[PDB]
């Protein structure tokens, strides 16, 4: 069992810093190189920096040098990246990775991950959703939802009728709008028309919010 | 004085990018520089650099207050060679304004494909003592042996290049001389 | 930087197939090659490195080959913990660059989409804004194409879609495009009407209202 | 005399030409010259071009009134080396058929890939008396020293390629002499 | 010389869009590749240098790729202000040289072109000449052929079109072709379009 | 703020010269190489000349090379373009650009460019404009040099639906222009270099 | 590694027949490849070295042509003895690699398959699972495809195949499809056939 466990990912505003850090254990910590590698929601994995065995030596991709910082602590068993200047496009998971054995001949590849930590730049403050009805048209087995729209930030509940209502239900991921609010679907399919409520929980805002649809 | 280990680089079968397809590693090969300095006090090095913006790293002792002038010659960028893995190969070179207390011998053969030409024996001597007959003579009862021996490059099978170095012996013969002030 | 692609976008398969997976450098990078898993909402975990090293603990059942530009990943066996995405990363140069990935689903019977729209709520017309939601719900494959058309004119650039991960029980996706308009442009206008293509449906369907 | 500075041509790290892929940069290397002269008068020199109709910049003095016979030896391209960044390397030579009162010392290395080769020592002494035991005798009480050491070019990440030149180290020692008419 | 190719010669797009245009170098260049916004009647800006890395000041949703021969540049969100022609510019060898550009429209729907042909002038006939001009009004998109026959013989040479800028309000183009005569009888304007189905002609006689 | 305001801009006949001048201000202009890039009407960018720091380098494109001289003066802050045995290939807008930091190993670009000044070669003398009217009405401006022409319609009450062409350079070597409206009228045409003003009945 | 390739998977022949056979290497191998012959349950033989030398005590009839990446195998005129898999190997570098073979066929005239669908045993049934066969009895040539069908909704990544070795009477082949779990149908189509042929039960 080698283990990695990021902390300290959360909200921040453009402009501002964050800073990242890794406990390892498992392995000799203080005899290997160390990565951090993001992805942005839905993207793929970009490389962003490497440090020596030392704690002496750093390397940083292009799109991140000059903004971040990595560095590390061996008493400690102790990995950091320190976020400064940053943009909205920084927003991903960043994963704490050990090296595979490459580092000194610039060959980086990536043995064992810790679960990730998420990093969200955003200038929108909190705020609760608006709740809107997605009512059925004519008829046949018919549809119904509710759109939770303009919150901040992830992530949202929603059930329906208190739970009782679960099969053929099926809720969105959210998704982000230019406004930089998050806005999301929750749908389900019936026969007949029988009081069919949608039940929204966004507990960073605190608010709930109960929408009846006709 | 001989350079050690000069059959090591002839592991040519150890991650070396090939010659060409089915072939033996590339060797070590070029730029080399081989110094080595005998001295009864430290070396003392005059600065120079290929390029004054370089930003050296934390825990090298390199020029500063680099100014354009640093890439041809500033005579502010004087060092004594007193600490070992601290001094960057490339910025320092002995200062010939000084080092009347030491002697040294640097050869730089540049180029990117030079190959290694490296001699052992041990039947051949350097005489330390200059014009007047006098050798080093060591302050505080010190002596200071001072080497640099890069051969070349190694070449991993990814194409990226290694500095790779080799210890040096030394053998010093010193005689007691009377001294006045 | 060397530019990594990956065999096809997207995988259908049933446990017990062999399965291939191929990825392609834009320039010769030798055997430094290596193929990572990632599941939904997990961390990567490294499968084959120095294109056909099995890094400990990884089933035998997995396999990879080629050296210079093009490379395989192969699973023999499949098995239902190999529902997965799959990266490959070249280590041959600095950066050190992914693939766009490989998703394998699970292979289940073709099924078009059940297609509904929901016009905006008077609510929401009051904010000034007006969202339209068009559904697609229980179809397979992965593959899908949502058109909006206002007053028969094409829509683009102000659409967002959304798709649930494939069902644990009848193994289905589910999407969810919205339309967003101004209130003006909106009620300046009559007809909305979501347009959906998938290889399952005959013919283009269209779901469509009037104010 | 030295070339001082020769380690900062191991900077194979600031914008260099990759030798290959994820290789290392290529070190200065190609043609080369270099030149020392001592003289108790400004060094003479010859006029020879490579080729006659080039166009010499303003700020500079170099061969004027050339003609075809300028390409091997033209006697009107006679000149003093009196003035610092004005007389170009490519258009002078000393003149063999005066400079008795200097002695001057030059090696051409010419060659695209020519590898660098620079020794550095404080423990060699040139010579500059002649057959007759007389050394420069220095007019108006004033040593001329003159030098080149353009060490061959640099190669940046675009393929072009400039001169790289280092500062040169002289010491000498002179006597007092007395002379008649 | 090196010569510099780009992307498409136009591309139509609309706000909130991601777009990428490409650029292409007749040889190798490694990532000396420079990304220039020109607006009408203005002088252009550097957005993108050595290939990836951007000016400062210019926004984050400005990115450039590419190494060697292929070189593009990415909007993740097209602004109105981003509408506008985009220069890219190999920095390699001397002489530095830019590509044709790529001029980037407000996409609409397409609208057929109103069409009149106007004879010339009583006032124009006594002084030598004689100036026959067809105008094709608010049209979209831009690509549209007019091709004149007297007679219904075939013209060419005689000649010259001319083209308004995408309106402020309804995006639309204007195009005024002018033919430069006692001798024929039947002076037609013909015009083909996206948004025409067969090929309209507007004619007239002397 | 970085600035670059190029001037000397106008008309000037085949064979003869014509001076630019650019004044730089709010960066150390004596640590910049400067440029000239030059754009045709409608058509591409071509860089034209480099300038040293010093004043004391020039280099220049195979197309320009023995008719244009780069040349500047630190003291004044201004960089200069001289234009001489002109040819009508030559007309363009000259563009005043900062060099990038590249100058010495050949690898030019510009970060910098001023908003430019319009050279004109042209045998051509100041003409006047013969108005036609296209009885969607409009006015054909026919046989005119140099640019720019100016249309309203009623002197500034008819505003929407007018369309005012782009002019174009024909065989004469005067510019012709085309402006329109659609209706369900009176075409004012200025021309400030031969000081006319033509009103049309249409 | 090299990655050797070689043309007609499978060929169909006649004694007395010129039978050519081609290789290509995935890179330039010069002429260092090597052909071996492989009977069903046998031990490979070789048959050519360095592209073109006859192994001695093979017949004259065997020759070999090519050097870089392109290498021909020829029988001038096949015999019965000659009827067998031929492997490709390059021997230029290691590790050394074979092409993934050529079976050569004994030709006869097309022939469809008669095609037989067995349900399950109840017996079977009993065990929990449920076996269902399709027979493709007396078929040639080998190339054979079967769809399995469920409502006409096409199954696969369940049903397995065996096939016998051409026959010692007849020269045919016969195939068993096996697929394991209201309309159970198999769909075979083979050259022999107008157009596939479905045997179906409920």
């Amino acid at each position: 069992e080698v283990q990695l466990v990021e902390s300290g990912g959360g909200v921040v505003q453009p402009g501002r810093s964050l800073r990242l850090s890794c406990a390892a254990s498992g392995f000799t910590f203080s005899s290997s190189a160390m990565h951090w590698v993001r992805q942005a929601p839905g993207k793929g994995l970009e490389w962003v920096a490497v440090i020596s065995y030392d704690g002496n030596n750093q390397l940083y991709a292009d799109s991140v040098k000059g903004r971040l910082t990595i560095s590390r602590d061996n008493s400690k068993n102790a990995l950091y990246l320190q976020l400064n200047s940053l943009r909205t496009e920084d927003t991903a998971v960043y994963f704490c990775a050990r090296d595979g054995g490459g580092y000194s001949f610039g060959t980086y590849f990536f043995d064992f991950w810790g679960q990730g930590t998420l990093v969200t730049v955003s200038s929108a403050s909190t705020k609760g959703p608006s709740v809107f009805p997605l009512a059925p048209s004519s008829k046949s087995t018919a549809a119904l939802g509710c759109l939770v729209k303009d919150y901040f930030p992830e992530p949202v509940t929603v059930s329906w009728n208190s739970g009782a209502l679960t099969s053929g239900v099926h809720t969105f991921p959210a998704v982000l709008q230019s406004s930089g609010l998050y806005s999301l679907s929750s749908v389900v399919t019936v026969p007949s028309s029988q009081t069919y409520i949608c039940n929204v929980n966004h507990k960073p805002s605190n608010t709930k919010v109960d929408k009846k649809v006709e | 004085t001989e350079v050690i280990g000069v059959t090591s680089l002839m592991n040519v079968h150890s991650n070396g990018q090939a010659t060409h397809d089915n072939g033996a590693g590339k060797p070590v090969q070029g730029t080399s520089f081989h110094f080595f300095s005998v001295g009864g006090e430290a070396l003392e090095l005059q600065g120079v650099l290929f390029n004054y913006r370089t930003k050296y790293p934390d825990g090298t002792i390199f020029p500063k207050n680099a100014t354009v002038q640093s890439q041809v010659m500033n005579t502010e960028h004087k060092a004594y060679l007193d600490k070992n893995k601290a001094y960057p190969v490339e910025c320092w070179v002995p200062d010939p304004t000084r080092n009347e207390n030491t002697r040294y011998f640097g050869t730089l053969t540049g180029g990117e494909n030079v190959p290694p030409v490296l001699h052992i024996t041990n039947t051949a001597t350097t005489v330390l003592l200059d014009e007047f007959g006098v050798g080093p003579l060591c302050k505080g009862d010190n002596l200071y042996l001072s080497a640099v021996d890069v051969c070349g490059m190694f070449t991993n099978r990814s194409g990226s290049q290694q500095w790779r170095g080799l210890s040096r012996y030394f053998k010093v013969q010193l005689r007691k001389r009377r001294v006045k002030n | 930087d060397i530019q990594m692609t990956q065999s096809p976008s997207s995988l259908s398969a049933s446990v017990g197939e062999r399965v291939t997976i191929t990825c392609r450098a834009s320039q010769r990078i030798s055997n430094y090659l290596n193929w990572y898993q990632q599941k939904p909402g997990k961390a990567p975990k490294l499968l084959i490195y120095a294109a056909s090293t099995l890094q400990s603990g990884v089933p035998s059942r997995f396999s990879g080959s080629g050296s210079g530009t093009d490379f395989t990943l192969t699973i023999s066996s499949l098995q239902p913990e190999d529902f997965a995405t799959y990266y490959c990363q070249q280590s041959y140069s600095s950066p050190p660059t992914f693939g766009p990935g490989t998703k394998v689903d699970i292979k289940r019977t073709v099924a078009a989409p059940s297609v509904f729209i929901f016009p905006p709520s008077d609510e929401q017309l009051k904010s000034g804004t007006a969202s339209v939601v068009c559904l697609l719900n229980n179809f397979y494959p992965r593959e899908a194409k949502v058109q909006w058309k206002v007053d028969n004119a094409l829509q683009s650039g102000n659409s967002q879609e959304s798709v649930t991960e494939q069902d644990s029980k009848d193994s289905t996706y589910s999407l969810s495009s919205t339309l967003t308009l101004s209130k003006a442009d909106y009620e300046k206008h009559k007809v909305y009407a979501c347009e959906v293509t998938h290889q399952g449906l005959s013919s283009p369907v269209t779901k469509s209202f009037n104010r």
